[PDB]
RNA sequence: CCAUCUAUAAUUUUGAAUAAAAAUUUUGCCGUUGCUAUGGC
């Protein structure tokens, strides 16, 4: 979970940032054997 | 007191874990700031990662040591289970299989004092011609 | 010989927490 | 009389549990019939429970003791928990925690516990993940006494340090909130061992323990401000370190998420007299290497207006010295033009020390001195687009 | 190295006093012998 409660903006950003840039690579690689 | 030994446990154990160089819990002031700027350079240049080496190595050798213990203590009850179960015919599957592997063990090694086929060959035919000459018994 | 003499002598933690525990 | 002969029994216990052939040690006779299949279950069960009794009864004497004969005891009680496995002991013991009704032989256990595990390896995986959760579970009840809350909480610590990481999740979160919750106890010594269990779980956790980050760096703020105020506590010493060691060990597990938060961090490092100078520079060494430092220069500006600028404290001004030093040298060029206007701001009112510097001339003069070498490094390493303005 | 500036030590004010504070300026080791001197390695 993207835990929001009593963190400031950056914080949550940077949760934001773990899950979204490891969801990356397999999002990609869907994408090739979809296309 | 207990509270007081406690506290210093704790506390110096993770100064090793997360700080293994630092020191554990047991004038001019111009002077004092030089003494600080100084302290920073030669701490910066102190080797943490040998003193966490040097800890490793001493809690991995004891570690060692006390399994070595462990399974040298448990061969010696095994075997000892083995001796009752044997005389008490109690074998196992497991049991008549390690006995049966010291079977081949132990014969295997028989035959190399045993010696191999061939030589008996030679050899025996020499055995009866030193036999019939001394023991006689044409007569 | 007294010389020579003289050459001669030339050449656990938890019972530790366990006690510190009874003395409080 | 009867101290000499209770010195001879406990000598003659002693001979006979004394480790000194299958057939004379106990220890092997145990093993085997653990080891035998065919042994029967419920005579399993009844050695479980002939130590259990055997291991409180010599914890009843030594609880209750003659030095000599103190030391007998210990012989004996070596001799006693070597004798079953470190398997069949966990066993045996963790029923007897609840069991017991002495405050000092629930004390006395906890330790032993402890010890086992000190030499175990991942075998005890399965082991003290019952351990964890029955030390979960009795420290509610174990609340009243300090002794049994602090030393419960100390083996916690010394388990999830050792391979904690393999530990199941559950009982590491767990664990997590239990110790947040006391570090609020009045006691000192359940705050220090809070705070230790704090720093290992979010070692073990990592970026998992950023749900419990609202309940673990702003209380610990509140509790060092506390820790100044309270300078007749025996362990001020000790709880000013063990706040400096959760700081610490969050700045190399989690420098993101603490960089909002560091300002707070080093008012914590600046102003922790009690803690040792080596201590607070070398966590200072951590802070440079692990978060970045645009976000610190910044911080550093802020920080010397508000208090160590008004502080007059020897300790406090010197350490700022070495964080603003060491950031120089590790920053970037291209880090360091960015943040130009804040350090010469910064820079202005380090001239402008002396005036309100309540120091003798000597130590504003080094301090000056110190001053302008990094002032010097700064502007090299820039360029002349960024330096003709600020000139 | 010299000066200067600190540090250490001494006289002085408030002060029962602590306290601050202006101000100024014989052995490496082992004994014996006094209240100082010399015996052994």
């Amino acid at each position: 979970e993207i835990t929001v409660d009593g963190l400031d903006a950056n914080q949550v950003w940077w949760q934001v940032k773990l899950v979204l840039d490891s969801i990356d690579g397999d999002l990609i690689q869907g994408i090739q054997e979809l296309k | 007191q207990t509270s007081k030994y406690q506290a210093t446990s704790v506390v110096n154990g993770l100064l090793s874990n997360l700080l293994p160089g630092v020191p554990k819990i047991r004038g001019s002031k111009a002077q004092l700031i030089d003494r600080n700027l100084k302290k920073r350079v030669q701490l910066q240049n102190r080797d943490v990662h040998k003193i966490k080496k040097k800890c490793k190595l001493v809690k991995k050798k004891k570690v060692k040591k006390h399994k070595l213990d462990k399974e040298q203590l448990e061969q010696l009850a095994k075997h000892q289970v083995l001796k009752k179960h044997q005389h008490e015919g109690t074998l196992t599957d497991h049991e008549r299989k390690y006995l049966n592997k010291l079977i081949k063990r132990n014969s295997q090694n028989l035959r190399s004092w045993d010696l191999e086929e061939e030589v008996r060959d030679e050899l025996e035919d020499i055995q009866q011609s030193i036999l019939k000459d001394t023991v006689s018994t044409a007569n | 010989k007294k010389q020579v003499e003289q050459r001669l002598e030339f050449y656990l933690a938890i019972q530790e927490a366990m006690e510190l525990y009874n003395k409080d | 009389e009867f101290l000499t002969f209770m010195n001879n029994t406990f000598e003659f216990i002693n001979k006979i549990t004394e480790e000194t052939d299958v057939r004379r040690n106990l220890r092997l006779k145990v093993y085997s019939v653990l080891l035998d299949e065919t042994s029967d279950k419920k005579l399993i069960r009844n050695i479980r429970e002939e130590f259990g009794t055997l291991l409180e009864g010599v914890l009843f004497f030594i609880n209750s003791v003659t030095t000599e004969i103190k030391e007998i005891l210990f012989k004996v009680l070596g001799n006693v928990l070597q004798i079953l496995p470190v398997d069949e002991f966990v066993n045996a013991v963790l029923p007897l925690l609840s069991t017991s009704t002495n405050e000092d032989i629930r004390y006395h256990l906890t330790l032993v516990i402890g010890s086992k595990f000190e030499l175990e390896g991942s075998e005890a995986i399965p082991i003290v993940n019952n351990v964890m959760k029955v030390l979960l579970d009795r420290m509610p009840l174990e609340s009243k006494s300090v002794v049994i809350s602090q030393v419960i909480l100390n083996t916690m610590t010394a388990l999830v340090s050792k391979y904690g990481k393999k530990l199941e999740g559950s009982i590491l979160t767990q664990a997590l909130t239990l110790a947040t919750e006391k570090v609020s106890s009045d006691m000192t010594e359940v705050k220090i061992s809070s705070l230790a269990l704090i720093t290992n779980c979010v070692q073990v956790l990592g970026v998992k323990s950023i749900a419990f980050y609202p309940k673990i760096v702003p209380p610990s703020i509140k509790l060092f401000d506390a820790s100044l105020a309270d300078s007749s506590n025996p362990l001020k010493e000790q709880l000013q370190v063990a706040i400096l060691l959760l700081f610490a060990g969050l700045i190399k597990r989690i420098p993101s998420f603490l960089m909002s938060n560091i300002l707070d961090v080093l008012h914590v490092i600046y102003f922790s007299r009690e803690v040792d100078s080596s201590i607070r520079l070398s966590v200072i060494s951590l802070i440079i290497e692990n978060i970045d430092l645009k976000e610190v220069l910044k911080v550093l500006f802020r920080i010397w207006s508000t208090e160590i600028a008004t502080s007059n404290d020897t300790v406090a001004v010197s350490l700022f010295l070495s964080t603003l030093e060491s950031t120089v040298e590790n920053i970037d060029k291209k880090s360091a033009t960015s943040q130009s206007p804040i350090f010469f701001k910064l820079l202005l009112s380090l001239f402008e020390f002396r005036s309100i510097s309540s120091f003798d001339n000597n130590t504003i003069s080094r301090i000056e001195a110190s001053v302008h070498e990094i002032s010097n490094s700064y502007v090299l390493k820039m360029n002349d687009k960024v330096f003709r303005p600020l000139f």
